[PDB]
């Protein structure tokens, strides 16, 4: 054939010759991806094996979705789309999806086990929020942001990661609301409520305040205590709030002890924050505020994704390309929560997995 | 103000 194999540990890769000398990289959940050098390209790249194409009537959704938006949209400040195949010859044998992406330094745990001055952290937050408006412009939210999904490169340009949990509008509060990564979770998504395109922003807040303390920002042992962490910090949601919780949800929300919450000035003393100039919109004040306005507890009440690309400490690196850029366009082929058969699906993945390369 | 280029990454 064309293609070769390589012992990338309990597994193995199944590549045409033109990407050579791999070497892992991530230990992920749609699949291992290794860092390999692409001759025919000259340019070092990505390649992820995607796990079980089709086992449960699960894997699919998500590994078609990926492969679907991982085409469908294209910005600067989200990881291009470089390749995709199989080294399969054909239906019946189909049964591996390889999918080679651009290849960044590192990822933002990187970033966060390090000190950034505000033009850094700032610059990197605005590349960040420029790759989830552009989904965003198109109703497609990422659900999972988080370090383990966000890389950088030695030139300081930040590029976003993953689409398996990647979906639209949100018809209500899901299936598997344990899907997305702890510690990131939204309340909206742990109380089991129903997301909004702002749900990526709770994200974003987790995130970058990791960024700020260099630790985890809302803990937690486990699915439920993660509520308690948060609470423990922004204090009891008031009532408003409440009112919008399920039945069943609202009453063990309300048993819980009442915490008042900490000051944000507490939460994040100005010490943490890069050491301010002279500049008024990069200040520990500013970079503050923002996270005051992200990290909120009702949704409804959550700074959205423009009015974050406006605020004064992102707002000195706007410009209309990045930020208003045309939304992209997905088929209409691509639903959030159609349902197929273990093979029915085996066939689109083949059918598009095809006319891709 | 102007964009940052580099990003010490060890
Ligand atoms: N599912 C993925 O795409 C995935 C999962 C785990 C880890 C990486 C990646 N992807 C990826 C894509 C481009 N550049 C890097 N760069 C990079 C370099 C060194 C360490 C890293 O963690 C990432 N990583």
């Amino acid at each position: 054939n064309n293609f070769y194999s390589v012992e990338i540990g309990d597994s193995t890769f199944t590549v045409l010759k033109r990407y050579q000398n791999l070497k892992p990289i991530g230990s992920g959940a749609q699949g291992i991806v290794c860092a390999a050098y692409d001759a025919i390209l000259e340019r070092n790249v990505a390649i992820k094996k995607l796990s079980r194409p089709f086992q449960n009537q699960t894997h699919a959704k998500r590994a078609y979705r990926e492969l679907v938006l991982m085409k469908c949209v294209n910005h600067k400040n989200i990881i291009g789309l470089l390749n995709v195949f199989t080294p399969q010859k054909s239906l019946e044998e189909f049964q591996d999806v390889y999918i080679v992406m651009e290849l960044m330094d590192a990822n933002l745990c990187q970033v966060i086990q390090m000190e950034l001055d505000h033009e850094r952290m700032s610059y990197l937050l605005y590349q960040m929020l420029c790759g989830i408006k552009h989904l965003h412009s198109a109703g497609i939210i990422h659900r999972d942001l988080k370090p383990s999904n966000i890389v950088v490169k030695s030139d300081c340009t930040l590029k976003i990661l993953d689409f398996g949990l990647a979906r639209t509008a949100g018809t209500s509060f899901m299936m598997e609301p344990e899907v997305v990564t702890r510690y990131y979770r939204a309340p909206e998504v742990i109380l089991g409520m129903g997301y909004k395109e702002n749900v990526d922003l709770w994200s974003v807040g987790c995130i970058m305040g990791e960024m700020v303390c260099h630790k985890i920002l809302f803990p937690g042992r486990d699915y439920i205590d993660q509520w308690n962490k948060v609470i423990e910090q922004l204090g009891t949601p008031c009532p408003e709030f409440m009112k919008k919780l399920q039945p069943t949800v609202r009453t063990y929300v309300e048993n819980r002890p009442k915490y008042a919450g900490y000051s944000f000035e507490k939460l994040f003393p100005d010490v943490l924050f890069p050491a301010d100039s002279e500049h008024n919109k990069l200040k520990a004040s500013q970079a503050r505020d923002l996270l005051s306005k992200m990290l909120v507890i009702d949704a409804s009440k959550r700074i959205s994704v423009d009015e974050a690309l406006q605020h004064p400490y992102i707002n000195v690196w706007y410009d209309p390309s990045e930020a208003e850029a045309p939304p992209p366009k997905i088929p209409d082929k691509q639903l959030d929560e159609r349902e197929h058969t273990i093979e029915e699906w085996k066939e689109l993945i083949y059918k598009e997995v095809m006319d891709l390369e | 103000p102007k964009r940052p280029t580099t990003l010490n990454l060890f």
